RNA sequence: CCAUAGGUUAAUGAGGCGAACCGGGGGAACUGAAACAUCUAAGUACCCCGAGGAAAAGAAAUCAACCGAGAUUCCCCCAG
RNA sequence: UUUUGUAUAAUGGGUCAGCGACUUAUAUUCUGUAGCAAGGUUAACCGAAUAGGGGAGCCGAAGGGAAACCGAGUCUUAACU
RNA sequence: AGGACCGAACCGACUAAUGUUGAAAAAUUAGCGGAUGACUUGUGGCUGGGGGUGAAAGGCCAAUCAAACCGGGAGAUAGCUGGUUCUCCCCGAAAGCUAUUUAGGUAGCGCCUCGUGAAUUCAUCUCCGGGGGUAGAGCACUGUUUCGGCAACAACCCGAUGCAAACUGCGAAUACCGGAGAAUGUUAUCACGGGAGACACACGGCGGGUGCUAACGUCCGUC
RNA sequence: GUAACGGGGCUAAACCAUGCACCGAAGCUGCGGCAGCGACGCUUAUGCGUUGUUGGGUAGGGGAGCGUUCUGUAAGCCUG
RNA sequence: GUUUAUUAAAAACACAGCACUGUGCAAACACGAAAGUGGACGUAUACGGUGUGACGCCUGCCCGGUGCCGGAAGGUUAAUUGAUGGGGUUAGCGCAAGCGAAGCUCUUGAUCGAAGCCCCGGUAAACGGCGGCCGUAACUAUAACGGUCCUAAGGUAGCGAAAUUCCUUGUCGGGUAAGUUCCGACCUGCACGAAUGGCGUAAUGAUGGCCAGGCUGUCUCCACCCGAGACUCAGUGAAAUUGAACUCGCUGUGAAGAUGCAGUGUACCCGCGGCAAGACGGAAAGACCCCGUGAACCUUUACUAUAGCUUGACACUGAACAU
RNA sequence: CUUUAAUGUUUGAUGUUCUAACGUUGACCCGUAAUCCGGGUUGCGGACAGUGUCUGGUGGGUAGUUUGACUGGGGCGGUCUCCUCCUAAAGAGUAACGGAGGAGCACGAAGGUUGGCUAAUCCUGGUCGGACAUCAGGAGGUUAGUGCAAUGGCAUAAGCCAGCUUGACUGCGAGCGUGACGGCGCGAGCAGGUGCGAAAGCAGGUCAUAGUGAUCCGGUGGUUCUGAAUGGAAGGGCCAUC
């Protein structure tokens, strides 16, 4: 009839949720299909080409909000 | 291998092959040995009938095991060259 | 009778310096050309099996 | 489809050579455009490109 | 024509039976492959012929590797 | 007994007595346990047969590489990272 | 004369009843068809199993026939059904995920057991740091919707009113993730290794798809 | 076949608010007893008393035993 | 006449008759690894195979497809023969790079090649097929009749609500007081039709359907009577079944239809003759249904093979000649 | 030597004649007061027929088998892999024969970098220009665009234009994410060589997420890894690839 099928799991998410062990370069981040719902900020960066917050240097994560209209934001500190 | 149907594990994966067919005629002496290979000269044989190479083998190594001691000067083989020390470190002799 | 081995497992497995057996990557012998190198570069050496299967393994290679 | 594959060689006398696919139906120039050749680890210009 | 074929006689010997083992002629399928043709079961079962106390085999147009071994047969290894 | 679930109107059994189903050989890996220990152990066979002899040989102390090969390193690589 | 007519023997078998643990593993009784013919009967013979014979029903081939009976290969195979025998003590599941000519079978993972290791590992509560777009709400947006206002029937726009799983200019509880702390908890935690069983679940509560917000219905999440 | 309180029967033996008392389980406590683990007197291998705690259980895992036939200890021991 | 011995006797098989087709005899064909044998001590007025099934009047159109028959010029094609090019090796050549003869080898396939298939023609008592949209009419109408589009060609005679018609008890007529059956018609044949024969047909039939006279206990509606059981006594003496029974009704409960649970009603203990509503009564591990990577036999342009038939090459297999 | 011959000679293609293999289920003779069989004679046929080995065709005559699963019983119908949204209870993940769409590719530029640009739509005024081209202004503000579905994203634009290019490079990879597994994904940084830019710096294909097939058996290129007496070679391994 048509109606059926549908992707499968394609994750994506936060699995660094605030401050974390942040390795050497973790995720923080892996919600793909985005630039604005988490951008590469601070000591983190990279944004794979799938979208993918990086995350550089060990630390702390810090999900922020700053520069003009709203934009999340994400970068990680020192601990 | 049986798993349900799908493609065995020892199936899915590749096969890298190619036997050396000679290693199997090349032995590995080790430091440990020598004090055994009745008295001095660690001839390319003797080892064998020393009981400790294989009536087959046609090559072997020194290699270093941790030990050696008394003098002993190996003939027609070869050996490491952390090997070829402890050896005539010992007052022993490579033959080459 | 002496325990026969699955000659085809003794063929892409081979035991390490203990336990483990270390394989064969698969997916690098067919359509190469439309494979990300990088992926194909990660592919070429070899990897030790999952210990999921590694049960597997140790079972048709009773002389490994 | 349409798009066969391509064999890059290098100009080099090393049978290196890069792999790719081409719209010969509509592209019969024969592609070149110069890359790394492993064999003598210095870049190069690659051939062969239907 | 010869000569054979054929015919008669005599003297010898065979014939048939029998548990396995043994050599030879011929030779399945169920089964396994989680289906099934290649493959497996298996030269097995089974049929047939022949022989002995054993049979068969056997004195290299063998093997090894530039050193050499020295018919055949059976056992242990080599090695799942 | 089988089932999500059986007094179940689901299966099996008239009753009794006797019989009736995870064994055996070899191989491989573990656990316990005894022997010995960087060594352990013999196989056939001999036999003054459960001895004693026989160590052919098998496993372990060295691994890495497809291999040549190298070796407490070794592969990978032009790279001694 | 006649595969001629009526009708015993002889051959046959259309109907009914009775029998159905029968007198009988197909008969008895009363009727019925053929009855010099492709008739019927005695004795002996010949066709042998994938073969025979068949005025053809797969019918018959010793009460057996879509491939006889006997012995063998043989303990064929049986992912199916049944059955599995003395006692006490400890722990204790699953009825899920993913593959599968797979779906009432298996295999890896998950959950059970046993051994060995290892840390304030793990849990609850408190507090601290997080991302959230669900409930709800709302109507800028995407659509849908009225009622009024400036359109030779009406959209657009404006004000007033609603609706939404695939709407969001808002937004919880709360779950989850990480950090710190006390107490409690025979380590409850993680890792590796010996043995598993289990991958038919059912009902009730809550949030839902589907069904009729029907079903002791069905498919999920969770207790 | 009373068949829409289980029945009798109830005007309160129904309902609402408030309050006390009582019945009520294999739950909790008490008394005696058993086994696993931690603890104390301890003792002082060991082992028992005092105590904290645990002891429903299919598939299944782990751990202890009973009894049966036959071998040795048996030219013993028991037995008309 | 024959048939499912043991639920089918028939409309089925057979039949005489008809037709097609094969077979020249050491026949075709069949049993058989072969020898041999049947066919037949027959020989085309014979024998085998196939289909139709007395007889009467008959048996239309289609050869596109498949099969069979003839052609076989051309295209494609087996084994066979093996041109030709390439490679390995190495004497020699060379300080070396490489080049390399001959031989031996590995490979390459020119070329030679029959039937078959393609192709050309035929053949339907060979397997088979015989029209769609819908074309143009007394109110609309409706579209049987038949235009047009395409077929290998589009159902002729005869028959038709039939052993064939779904709607269906079609419609009408007959028979009846009343007839979904029956008989005679109509034709709108879902989906008849000419030897997988069409329409008829005297006679025949334990053949299907309908009607009538006679006849009756078939029935209204059962009554009496004669015998064999049943019942009683004496003798002999089974069966299936069976977890254990101290083996009631109801209403509810419950794995969802209760002698056994809850409530309640009822009920002194035990036989004998009768009856069958229940013990989901007894009997057969449901035959229907699904499932098993179960079985069997059967079918075919499923797959893979194979006997048989058939092709060519070499062998047994020789001598000449013409082209 | 090179075209066409003539004889010669060879060797094939036909086709005739012969006899002498071979056939004879013609006749006769002997074994033999046998229809068998064998030998002999004669006639007919004759290198044909036929048989063996090889080979093309034919071959349900016979044989062994295959002929899927899901499924609100089965079948019919539909479906089977991948991507997007909702279902999905604000982490991940979740079922139905639940509600809706798409993929099996496309690009040598539609990749890289540097430099520059920014819409849709309406109003007004303008030759042919009208609903709707091009032009001027004003309002408007991601409602445009994005190679192709949907979701998220995008102005520092990923959207648009141009110059120059080949980083759609080779070897590796701290550390992660996601899977039962096979495996899939993200990845700063290092080494060698590129490109673009004054430079910082960016580039290991495309805004991202679909555009896909494990193993085996082989084909091709490369390699002095191996190569069964030795040197080679065949073959094998390794790397690239079909
Ligand atoms: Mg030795
Ligand atoms: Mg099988
Ligand atoms: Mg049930
Ligand atoms: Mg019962
Ligand atoms: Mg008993
Ligand atoms: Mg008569
Ligand atoms: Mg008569
Ligand atoms: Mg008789
Ligand atoms: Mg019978
Ligand atoms: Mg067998
Ligand atoms: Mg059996
Ligand atoms: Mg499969
Ligand atoms: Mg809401
Ligand atoms: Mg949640
Ligand atoms: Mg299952
Ligand atoms: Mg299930
Ligand atoms: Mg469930
Ligand atoms: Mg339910
Ligand atoms: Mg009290
Ligand atoms: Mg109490
Ligand atoms: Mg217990
Ligand atoms: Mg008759
Ligand atoms: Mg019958
Ligand atoms: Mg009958
Ligand atoms: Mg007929
Ligand atoms: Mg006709
Ligand atoms: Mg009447
Ligand atoms: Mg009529
Ligand atoms: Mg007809
Ligand atoms: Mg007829
Ligand atoms: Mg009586
Ligand atoms: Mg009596
Ligand atoms: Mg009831
Ligand atoms: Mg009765
Ligand atoms: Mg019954
Ligand atoms: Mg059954
Ligand atoms: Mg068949
Ligand atoms: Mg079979
Ligand atoms: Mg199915
Ligand atoms: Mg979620
Ligand atoms: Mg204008
Ligand atoms: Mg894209």
């Amino acid at each position: 009839g048509g109606s059926t099928r549908n992707g499968r799991d394609s994750e994506a998410k936060r699995l660094g949720v605030k401050r974390f062990g942040g390795e050497s370069v973790l995720a923080g981040s892996i919600i793909v299909r985005q630039r604005g719902t988490k951008f590469h900020a601070g000591a983190n960066v990279g944004c794979g080409r799938d979208h993918t917050l990086f995350a550089k240097a060990d630390g702390k994560v810090k999900f922020e909000v700053k520069g003009p209209k709203n934009r999340k934001f994400i970068s990680i500190e020192a601990e | 291998g049986f798993e349900g149907g799908q493609m065995p594990l020892y199936r899915r994966l590749p096969k890298f092959g190619f036997t050396s067919r000679k290693a199997a005629i090349t032995a590995e002496i080790r430091l440990s040995d020598l004090a055994k290979v009745e008295g001095g000269v660690v001839d390319l044989n003797t080892l064998k009938a020393a009981n400790i190479i294989g009536i087959q083998i046609e090559f072997a190594k020194v290699i270093l095991a941790g030990e050696v001691t008394t003098p002993v000067t190996v003939r027609g083989l070869r050996v490491t060259k952390g090997a070829r020390a402890a050896i005539e470190a010992a007052g022993g002799k490579i033959e080459e | 009778p002496k325990i026969k081995t699955v000659r085809g497992a003794a063929k892409r497995f081979k035991k390490t310096g203990k336990g483990g057996f270390k394989h064969k990557h698969a997916n690098l012998r067919h359509i190469l050309t439309k494979k990300a190198t990088k992926r194909k570069r990660h592919l070429r050496p070899k990897a030790m099996v999952s210990k999921g299967d590694l049960g597997l393994v140790i079972a048709c290679l009773p002389y490994a | 489809g349409i798009r066969e594959k391509i064999k890059l060689v290098s100009s080099a006398g090393t049978g290196h050579f890069y792999t790719t696919t081409k719209n010969k139906r509509t592209k019969p120039e024969k592609l070149e455009l110069k890359k790394f050749d492993p064999v003598v680890r210095q870049h190069v210009i690659y051939k062969e490109a239907k």
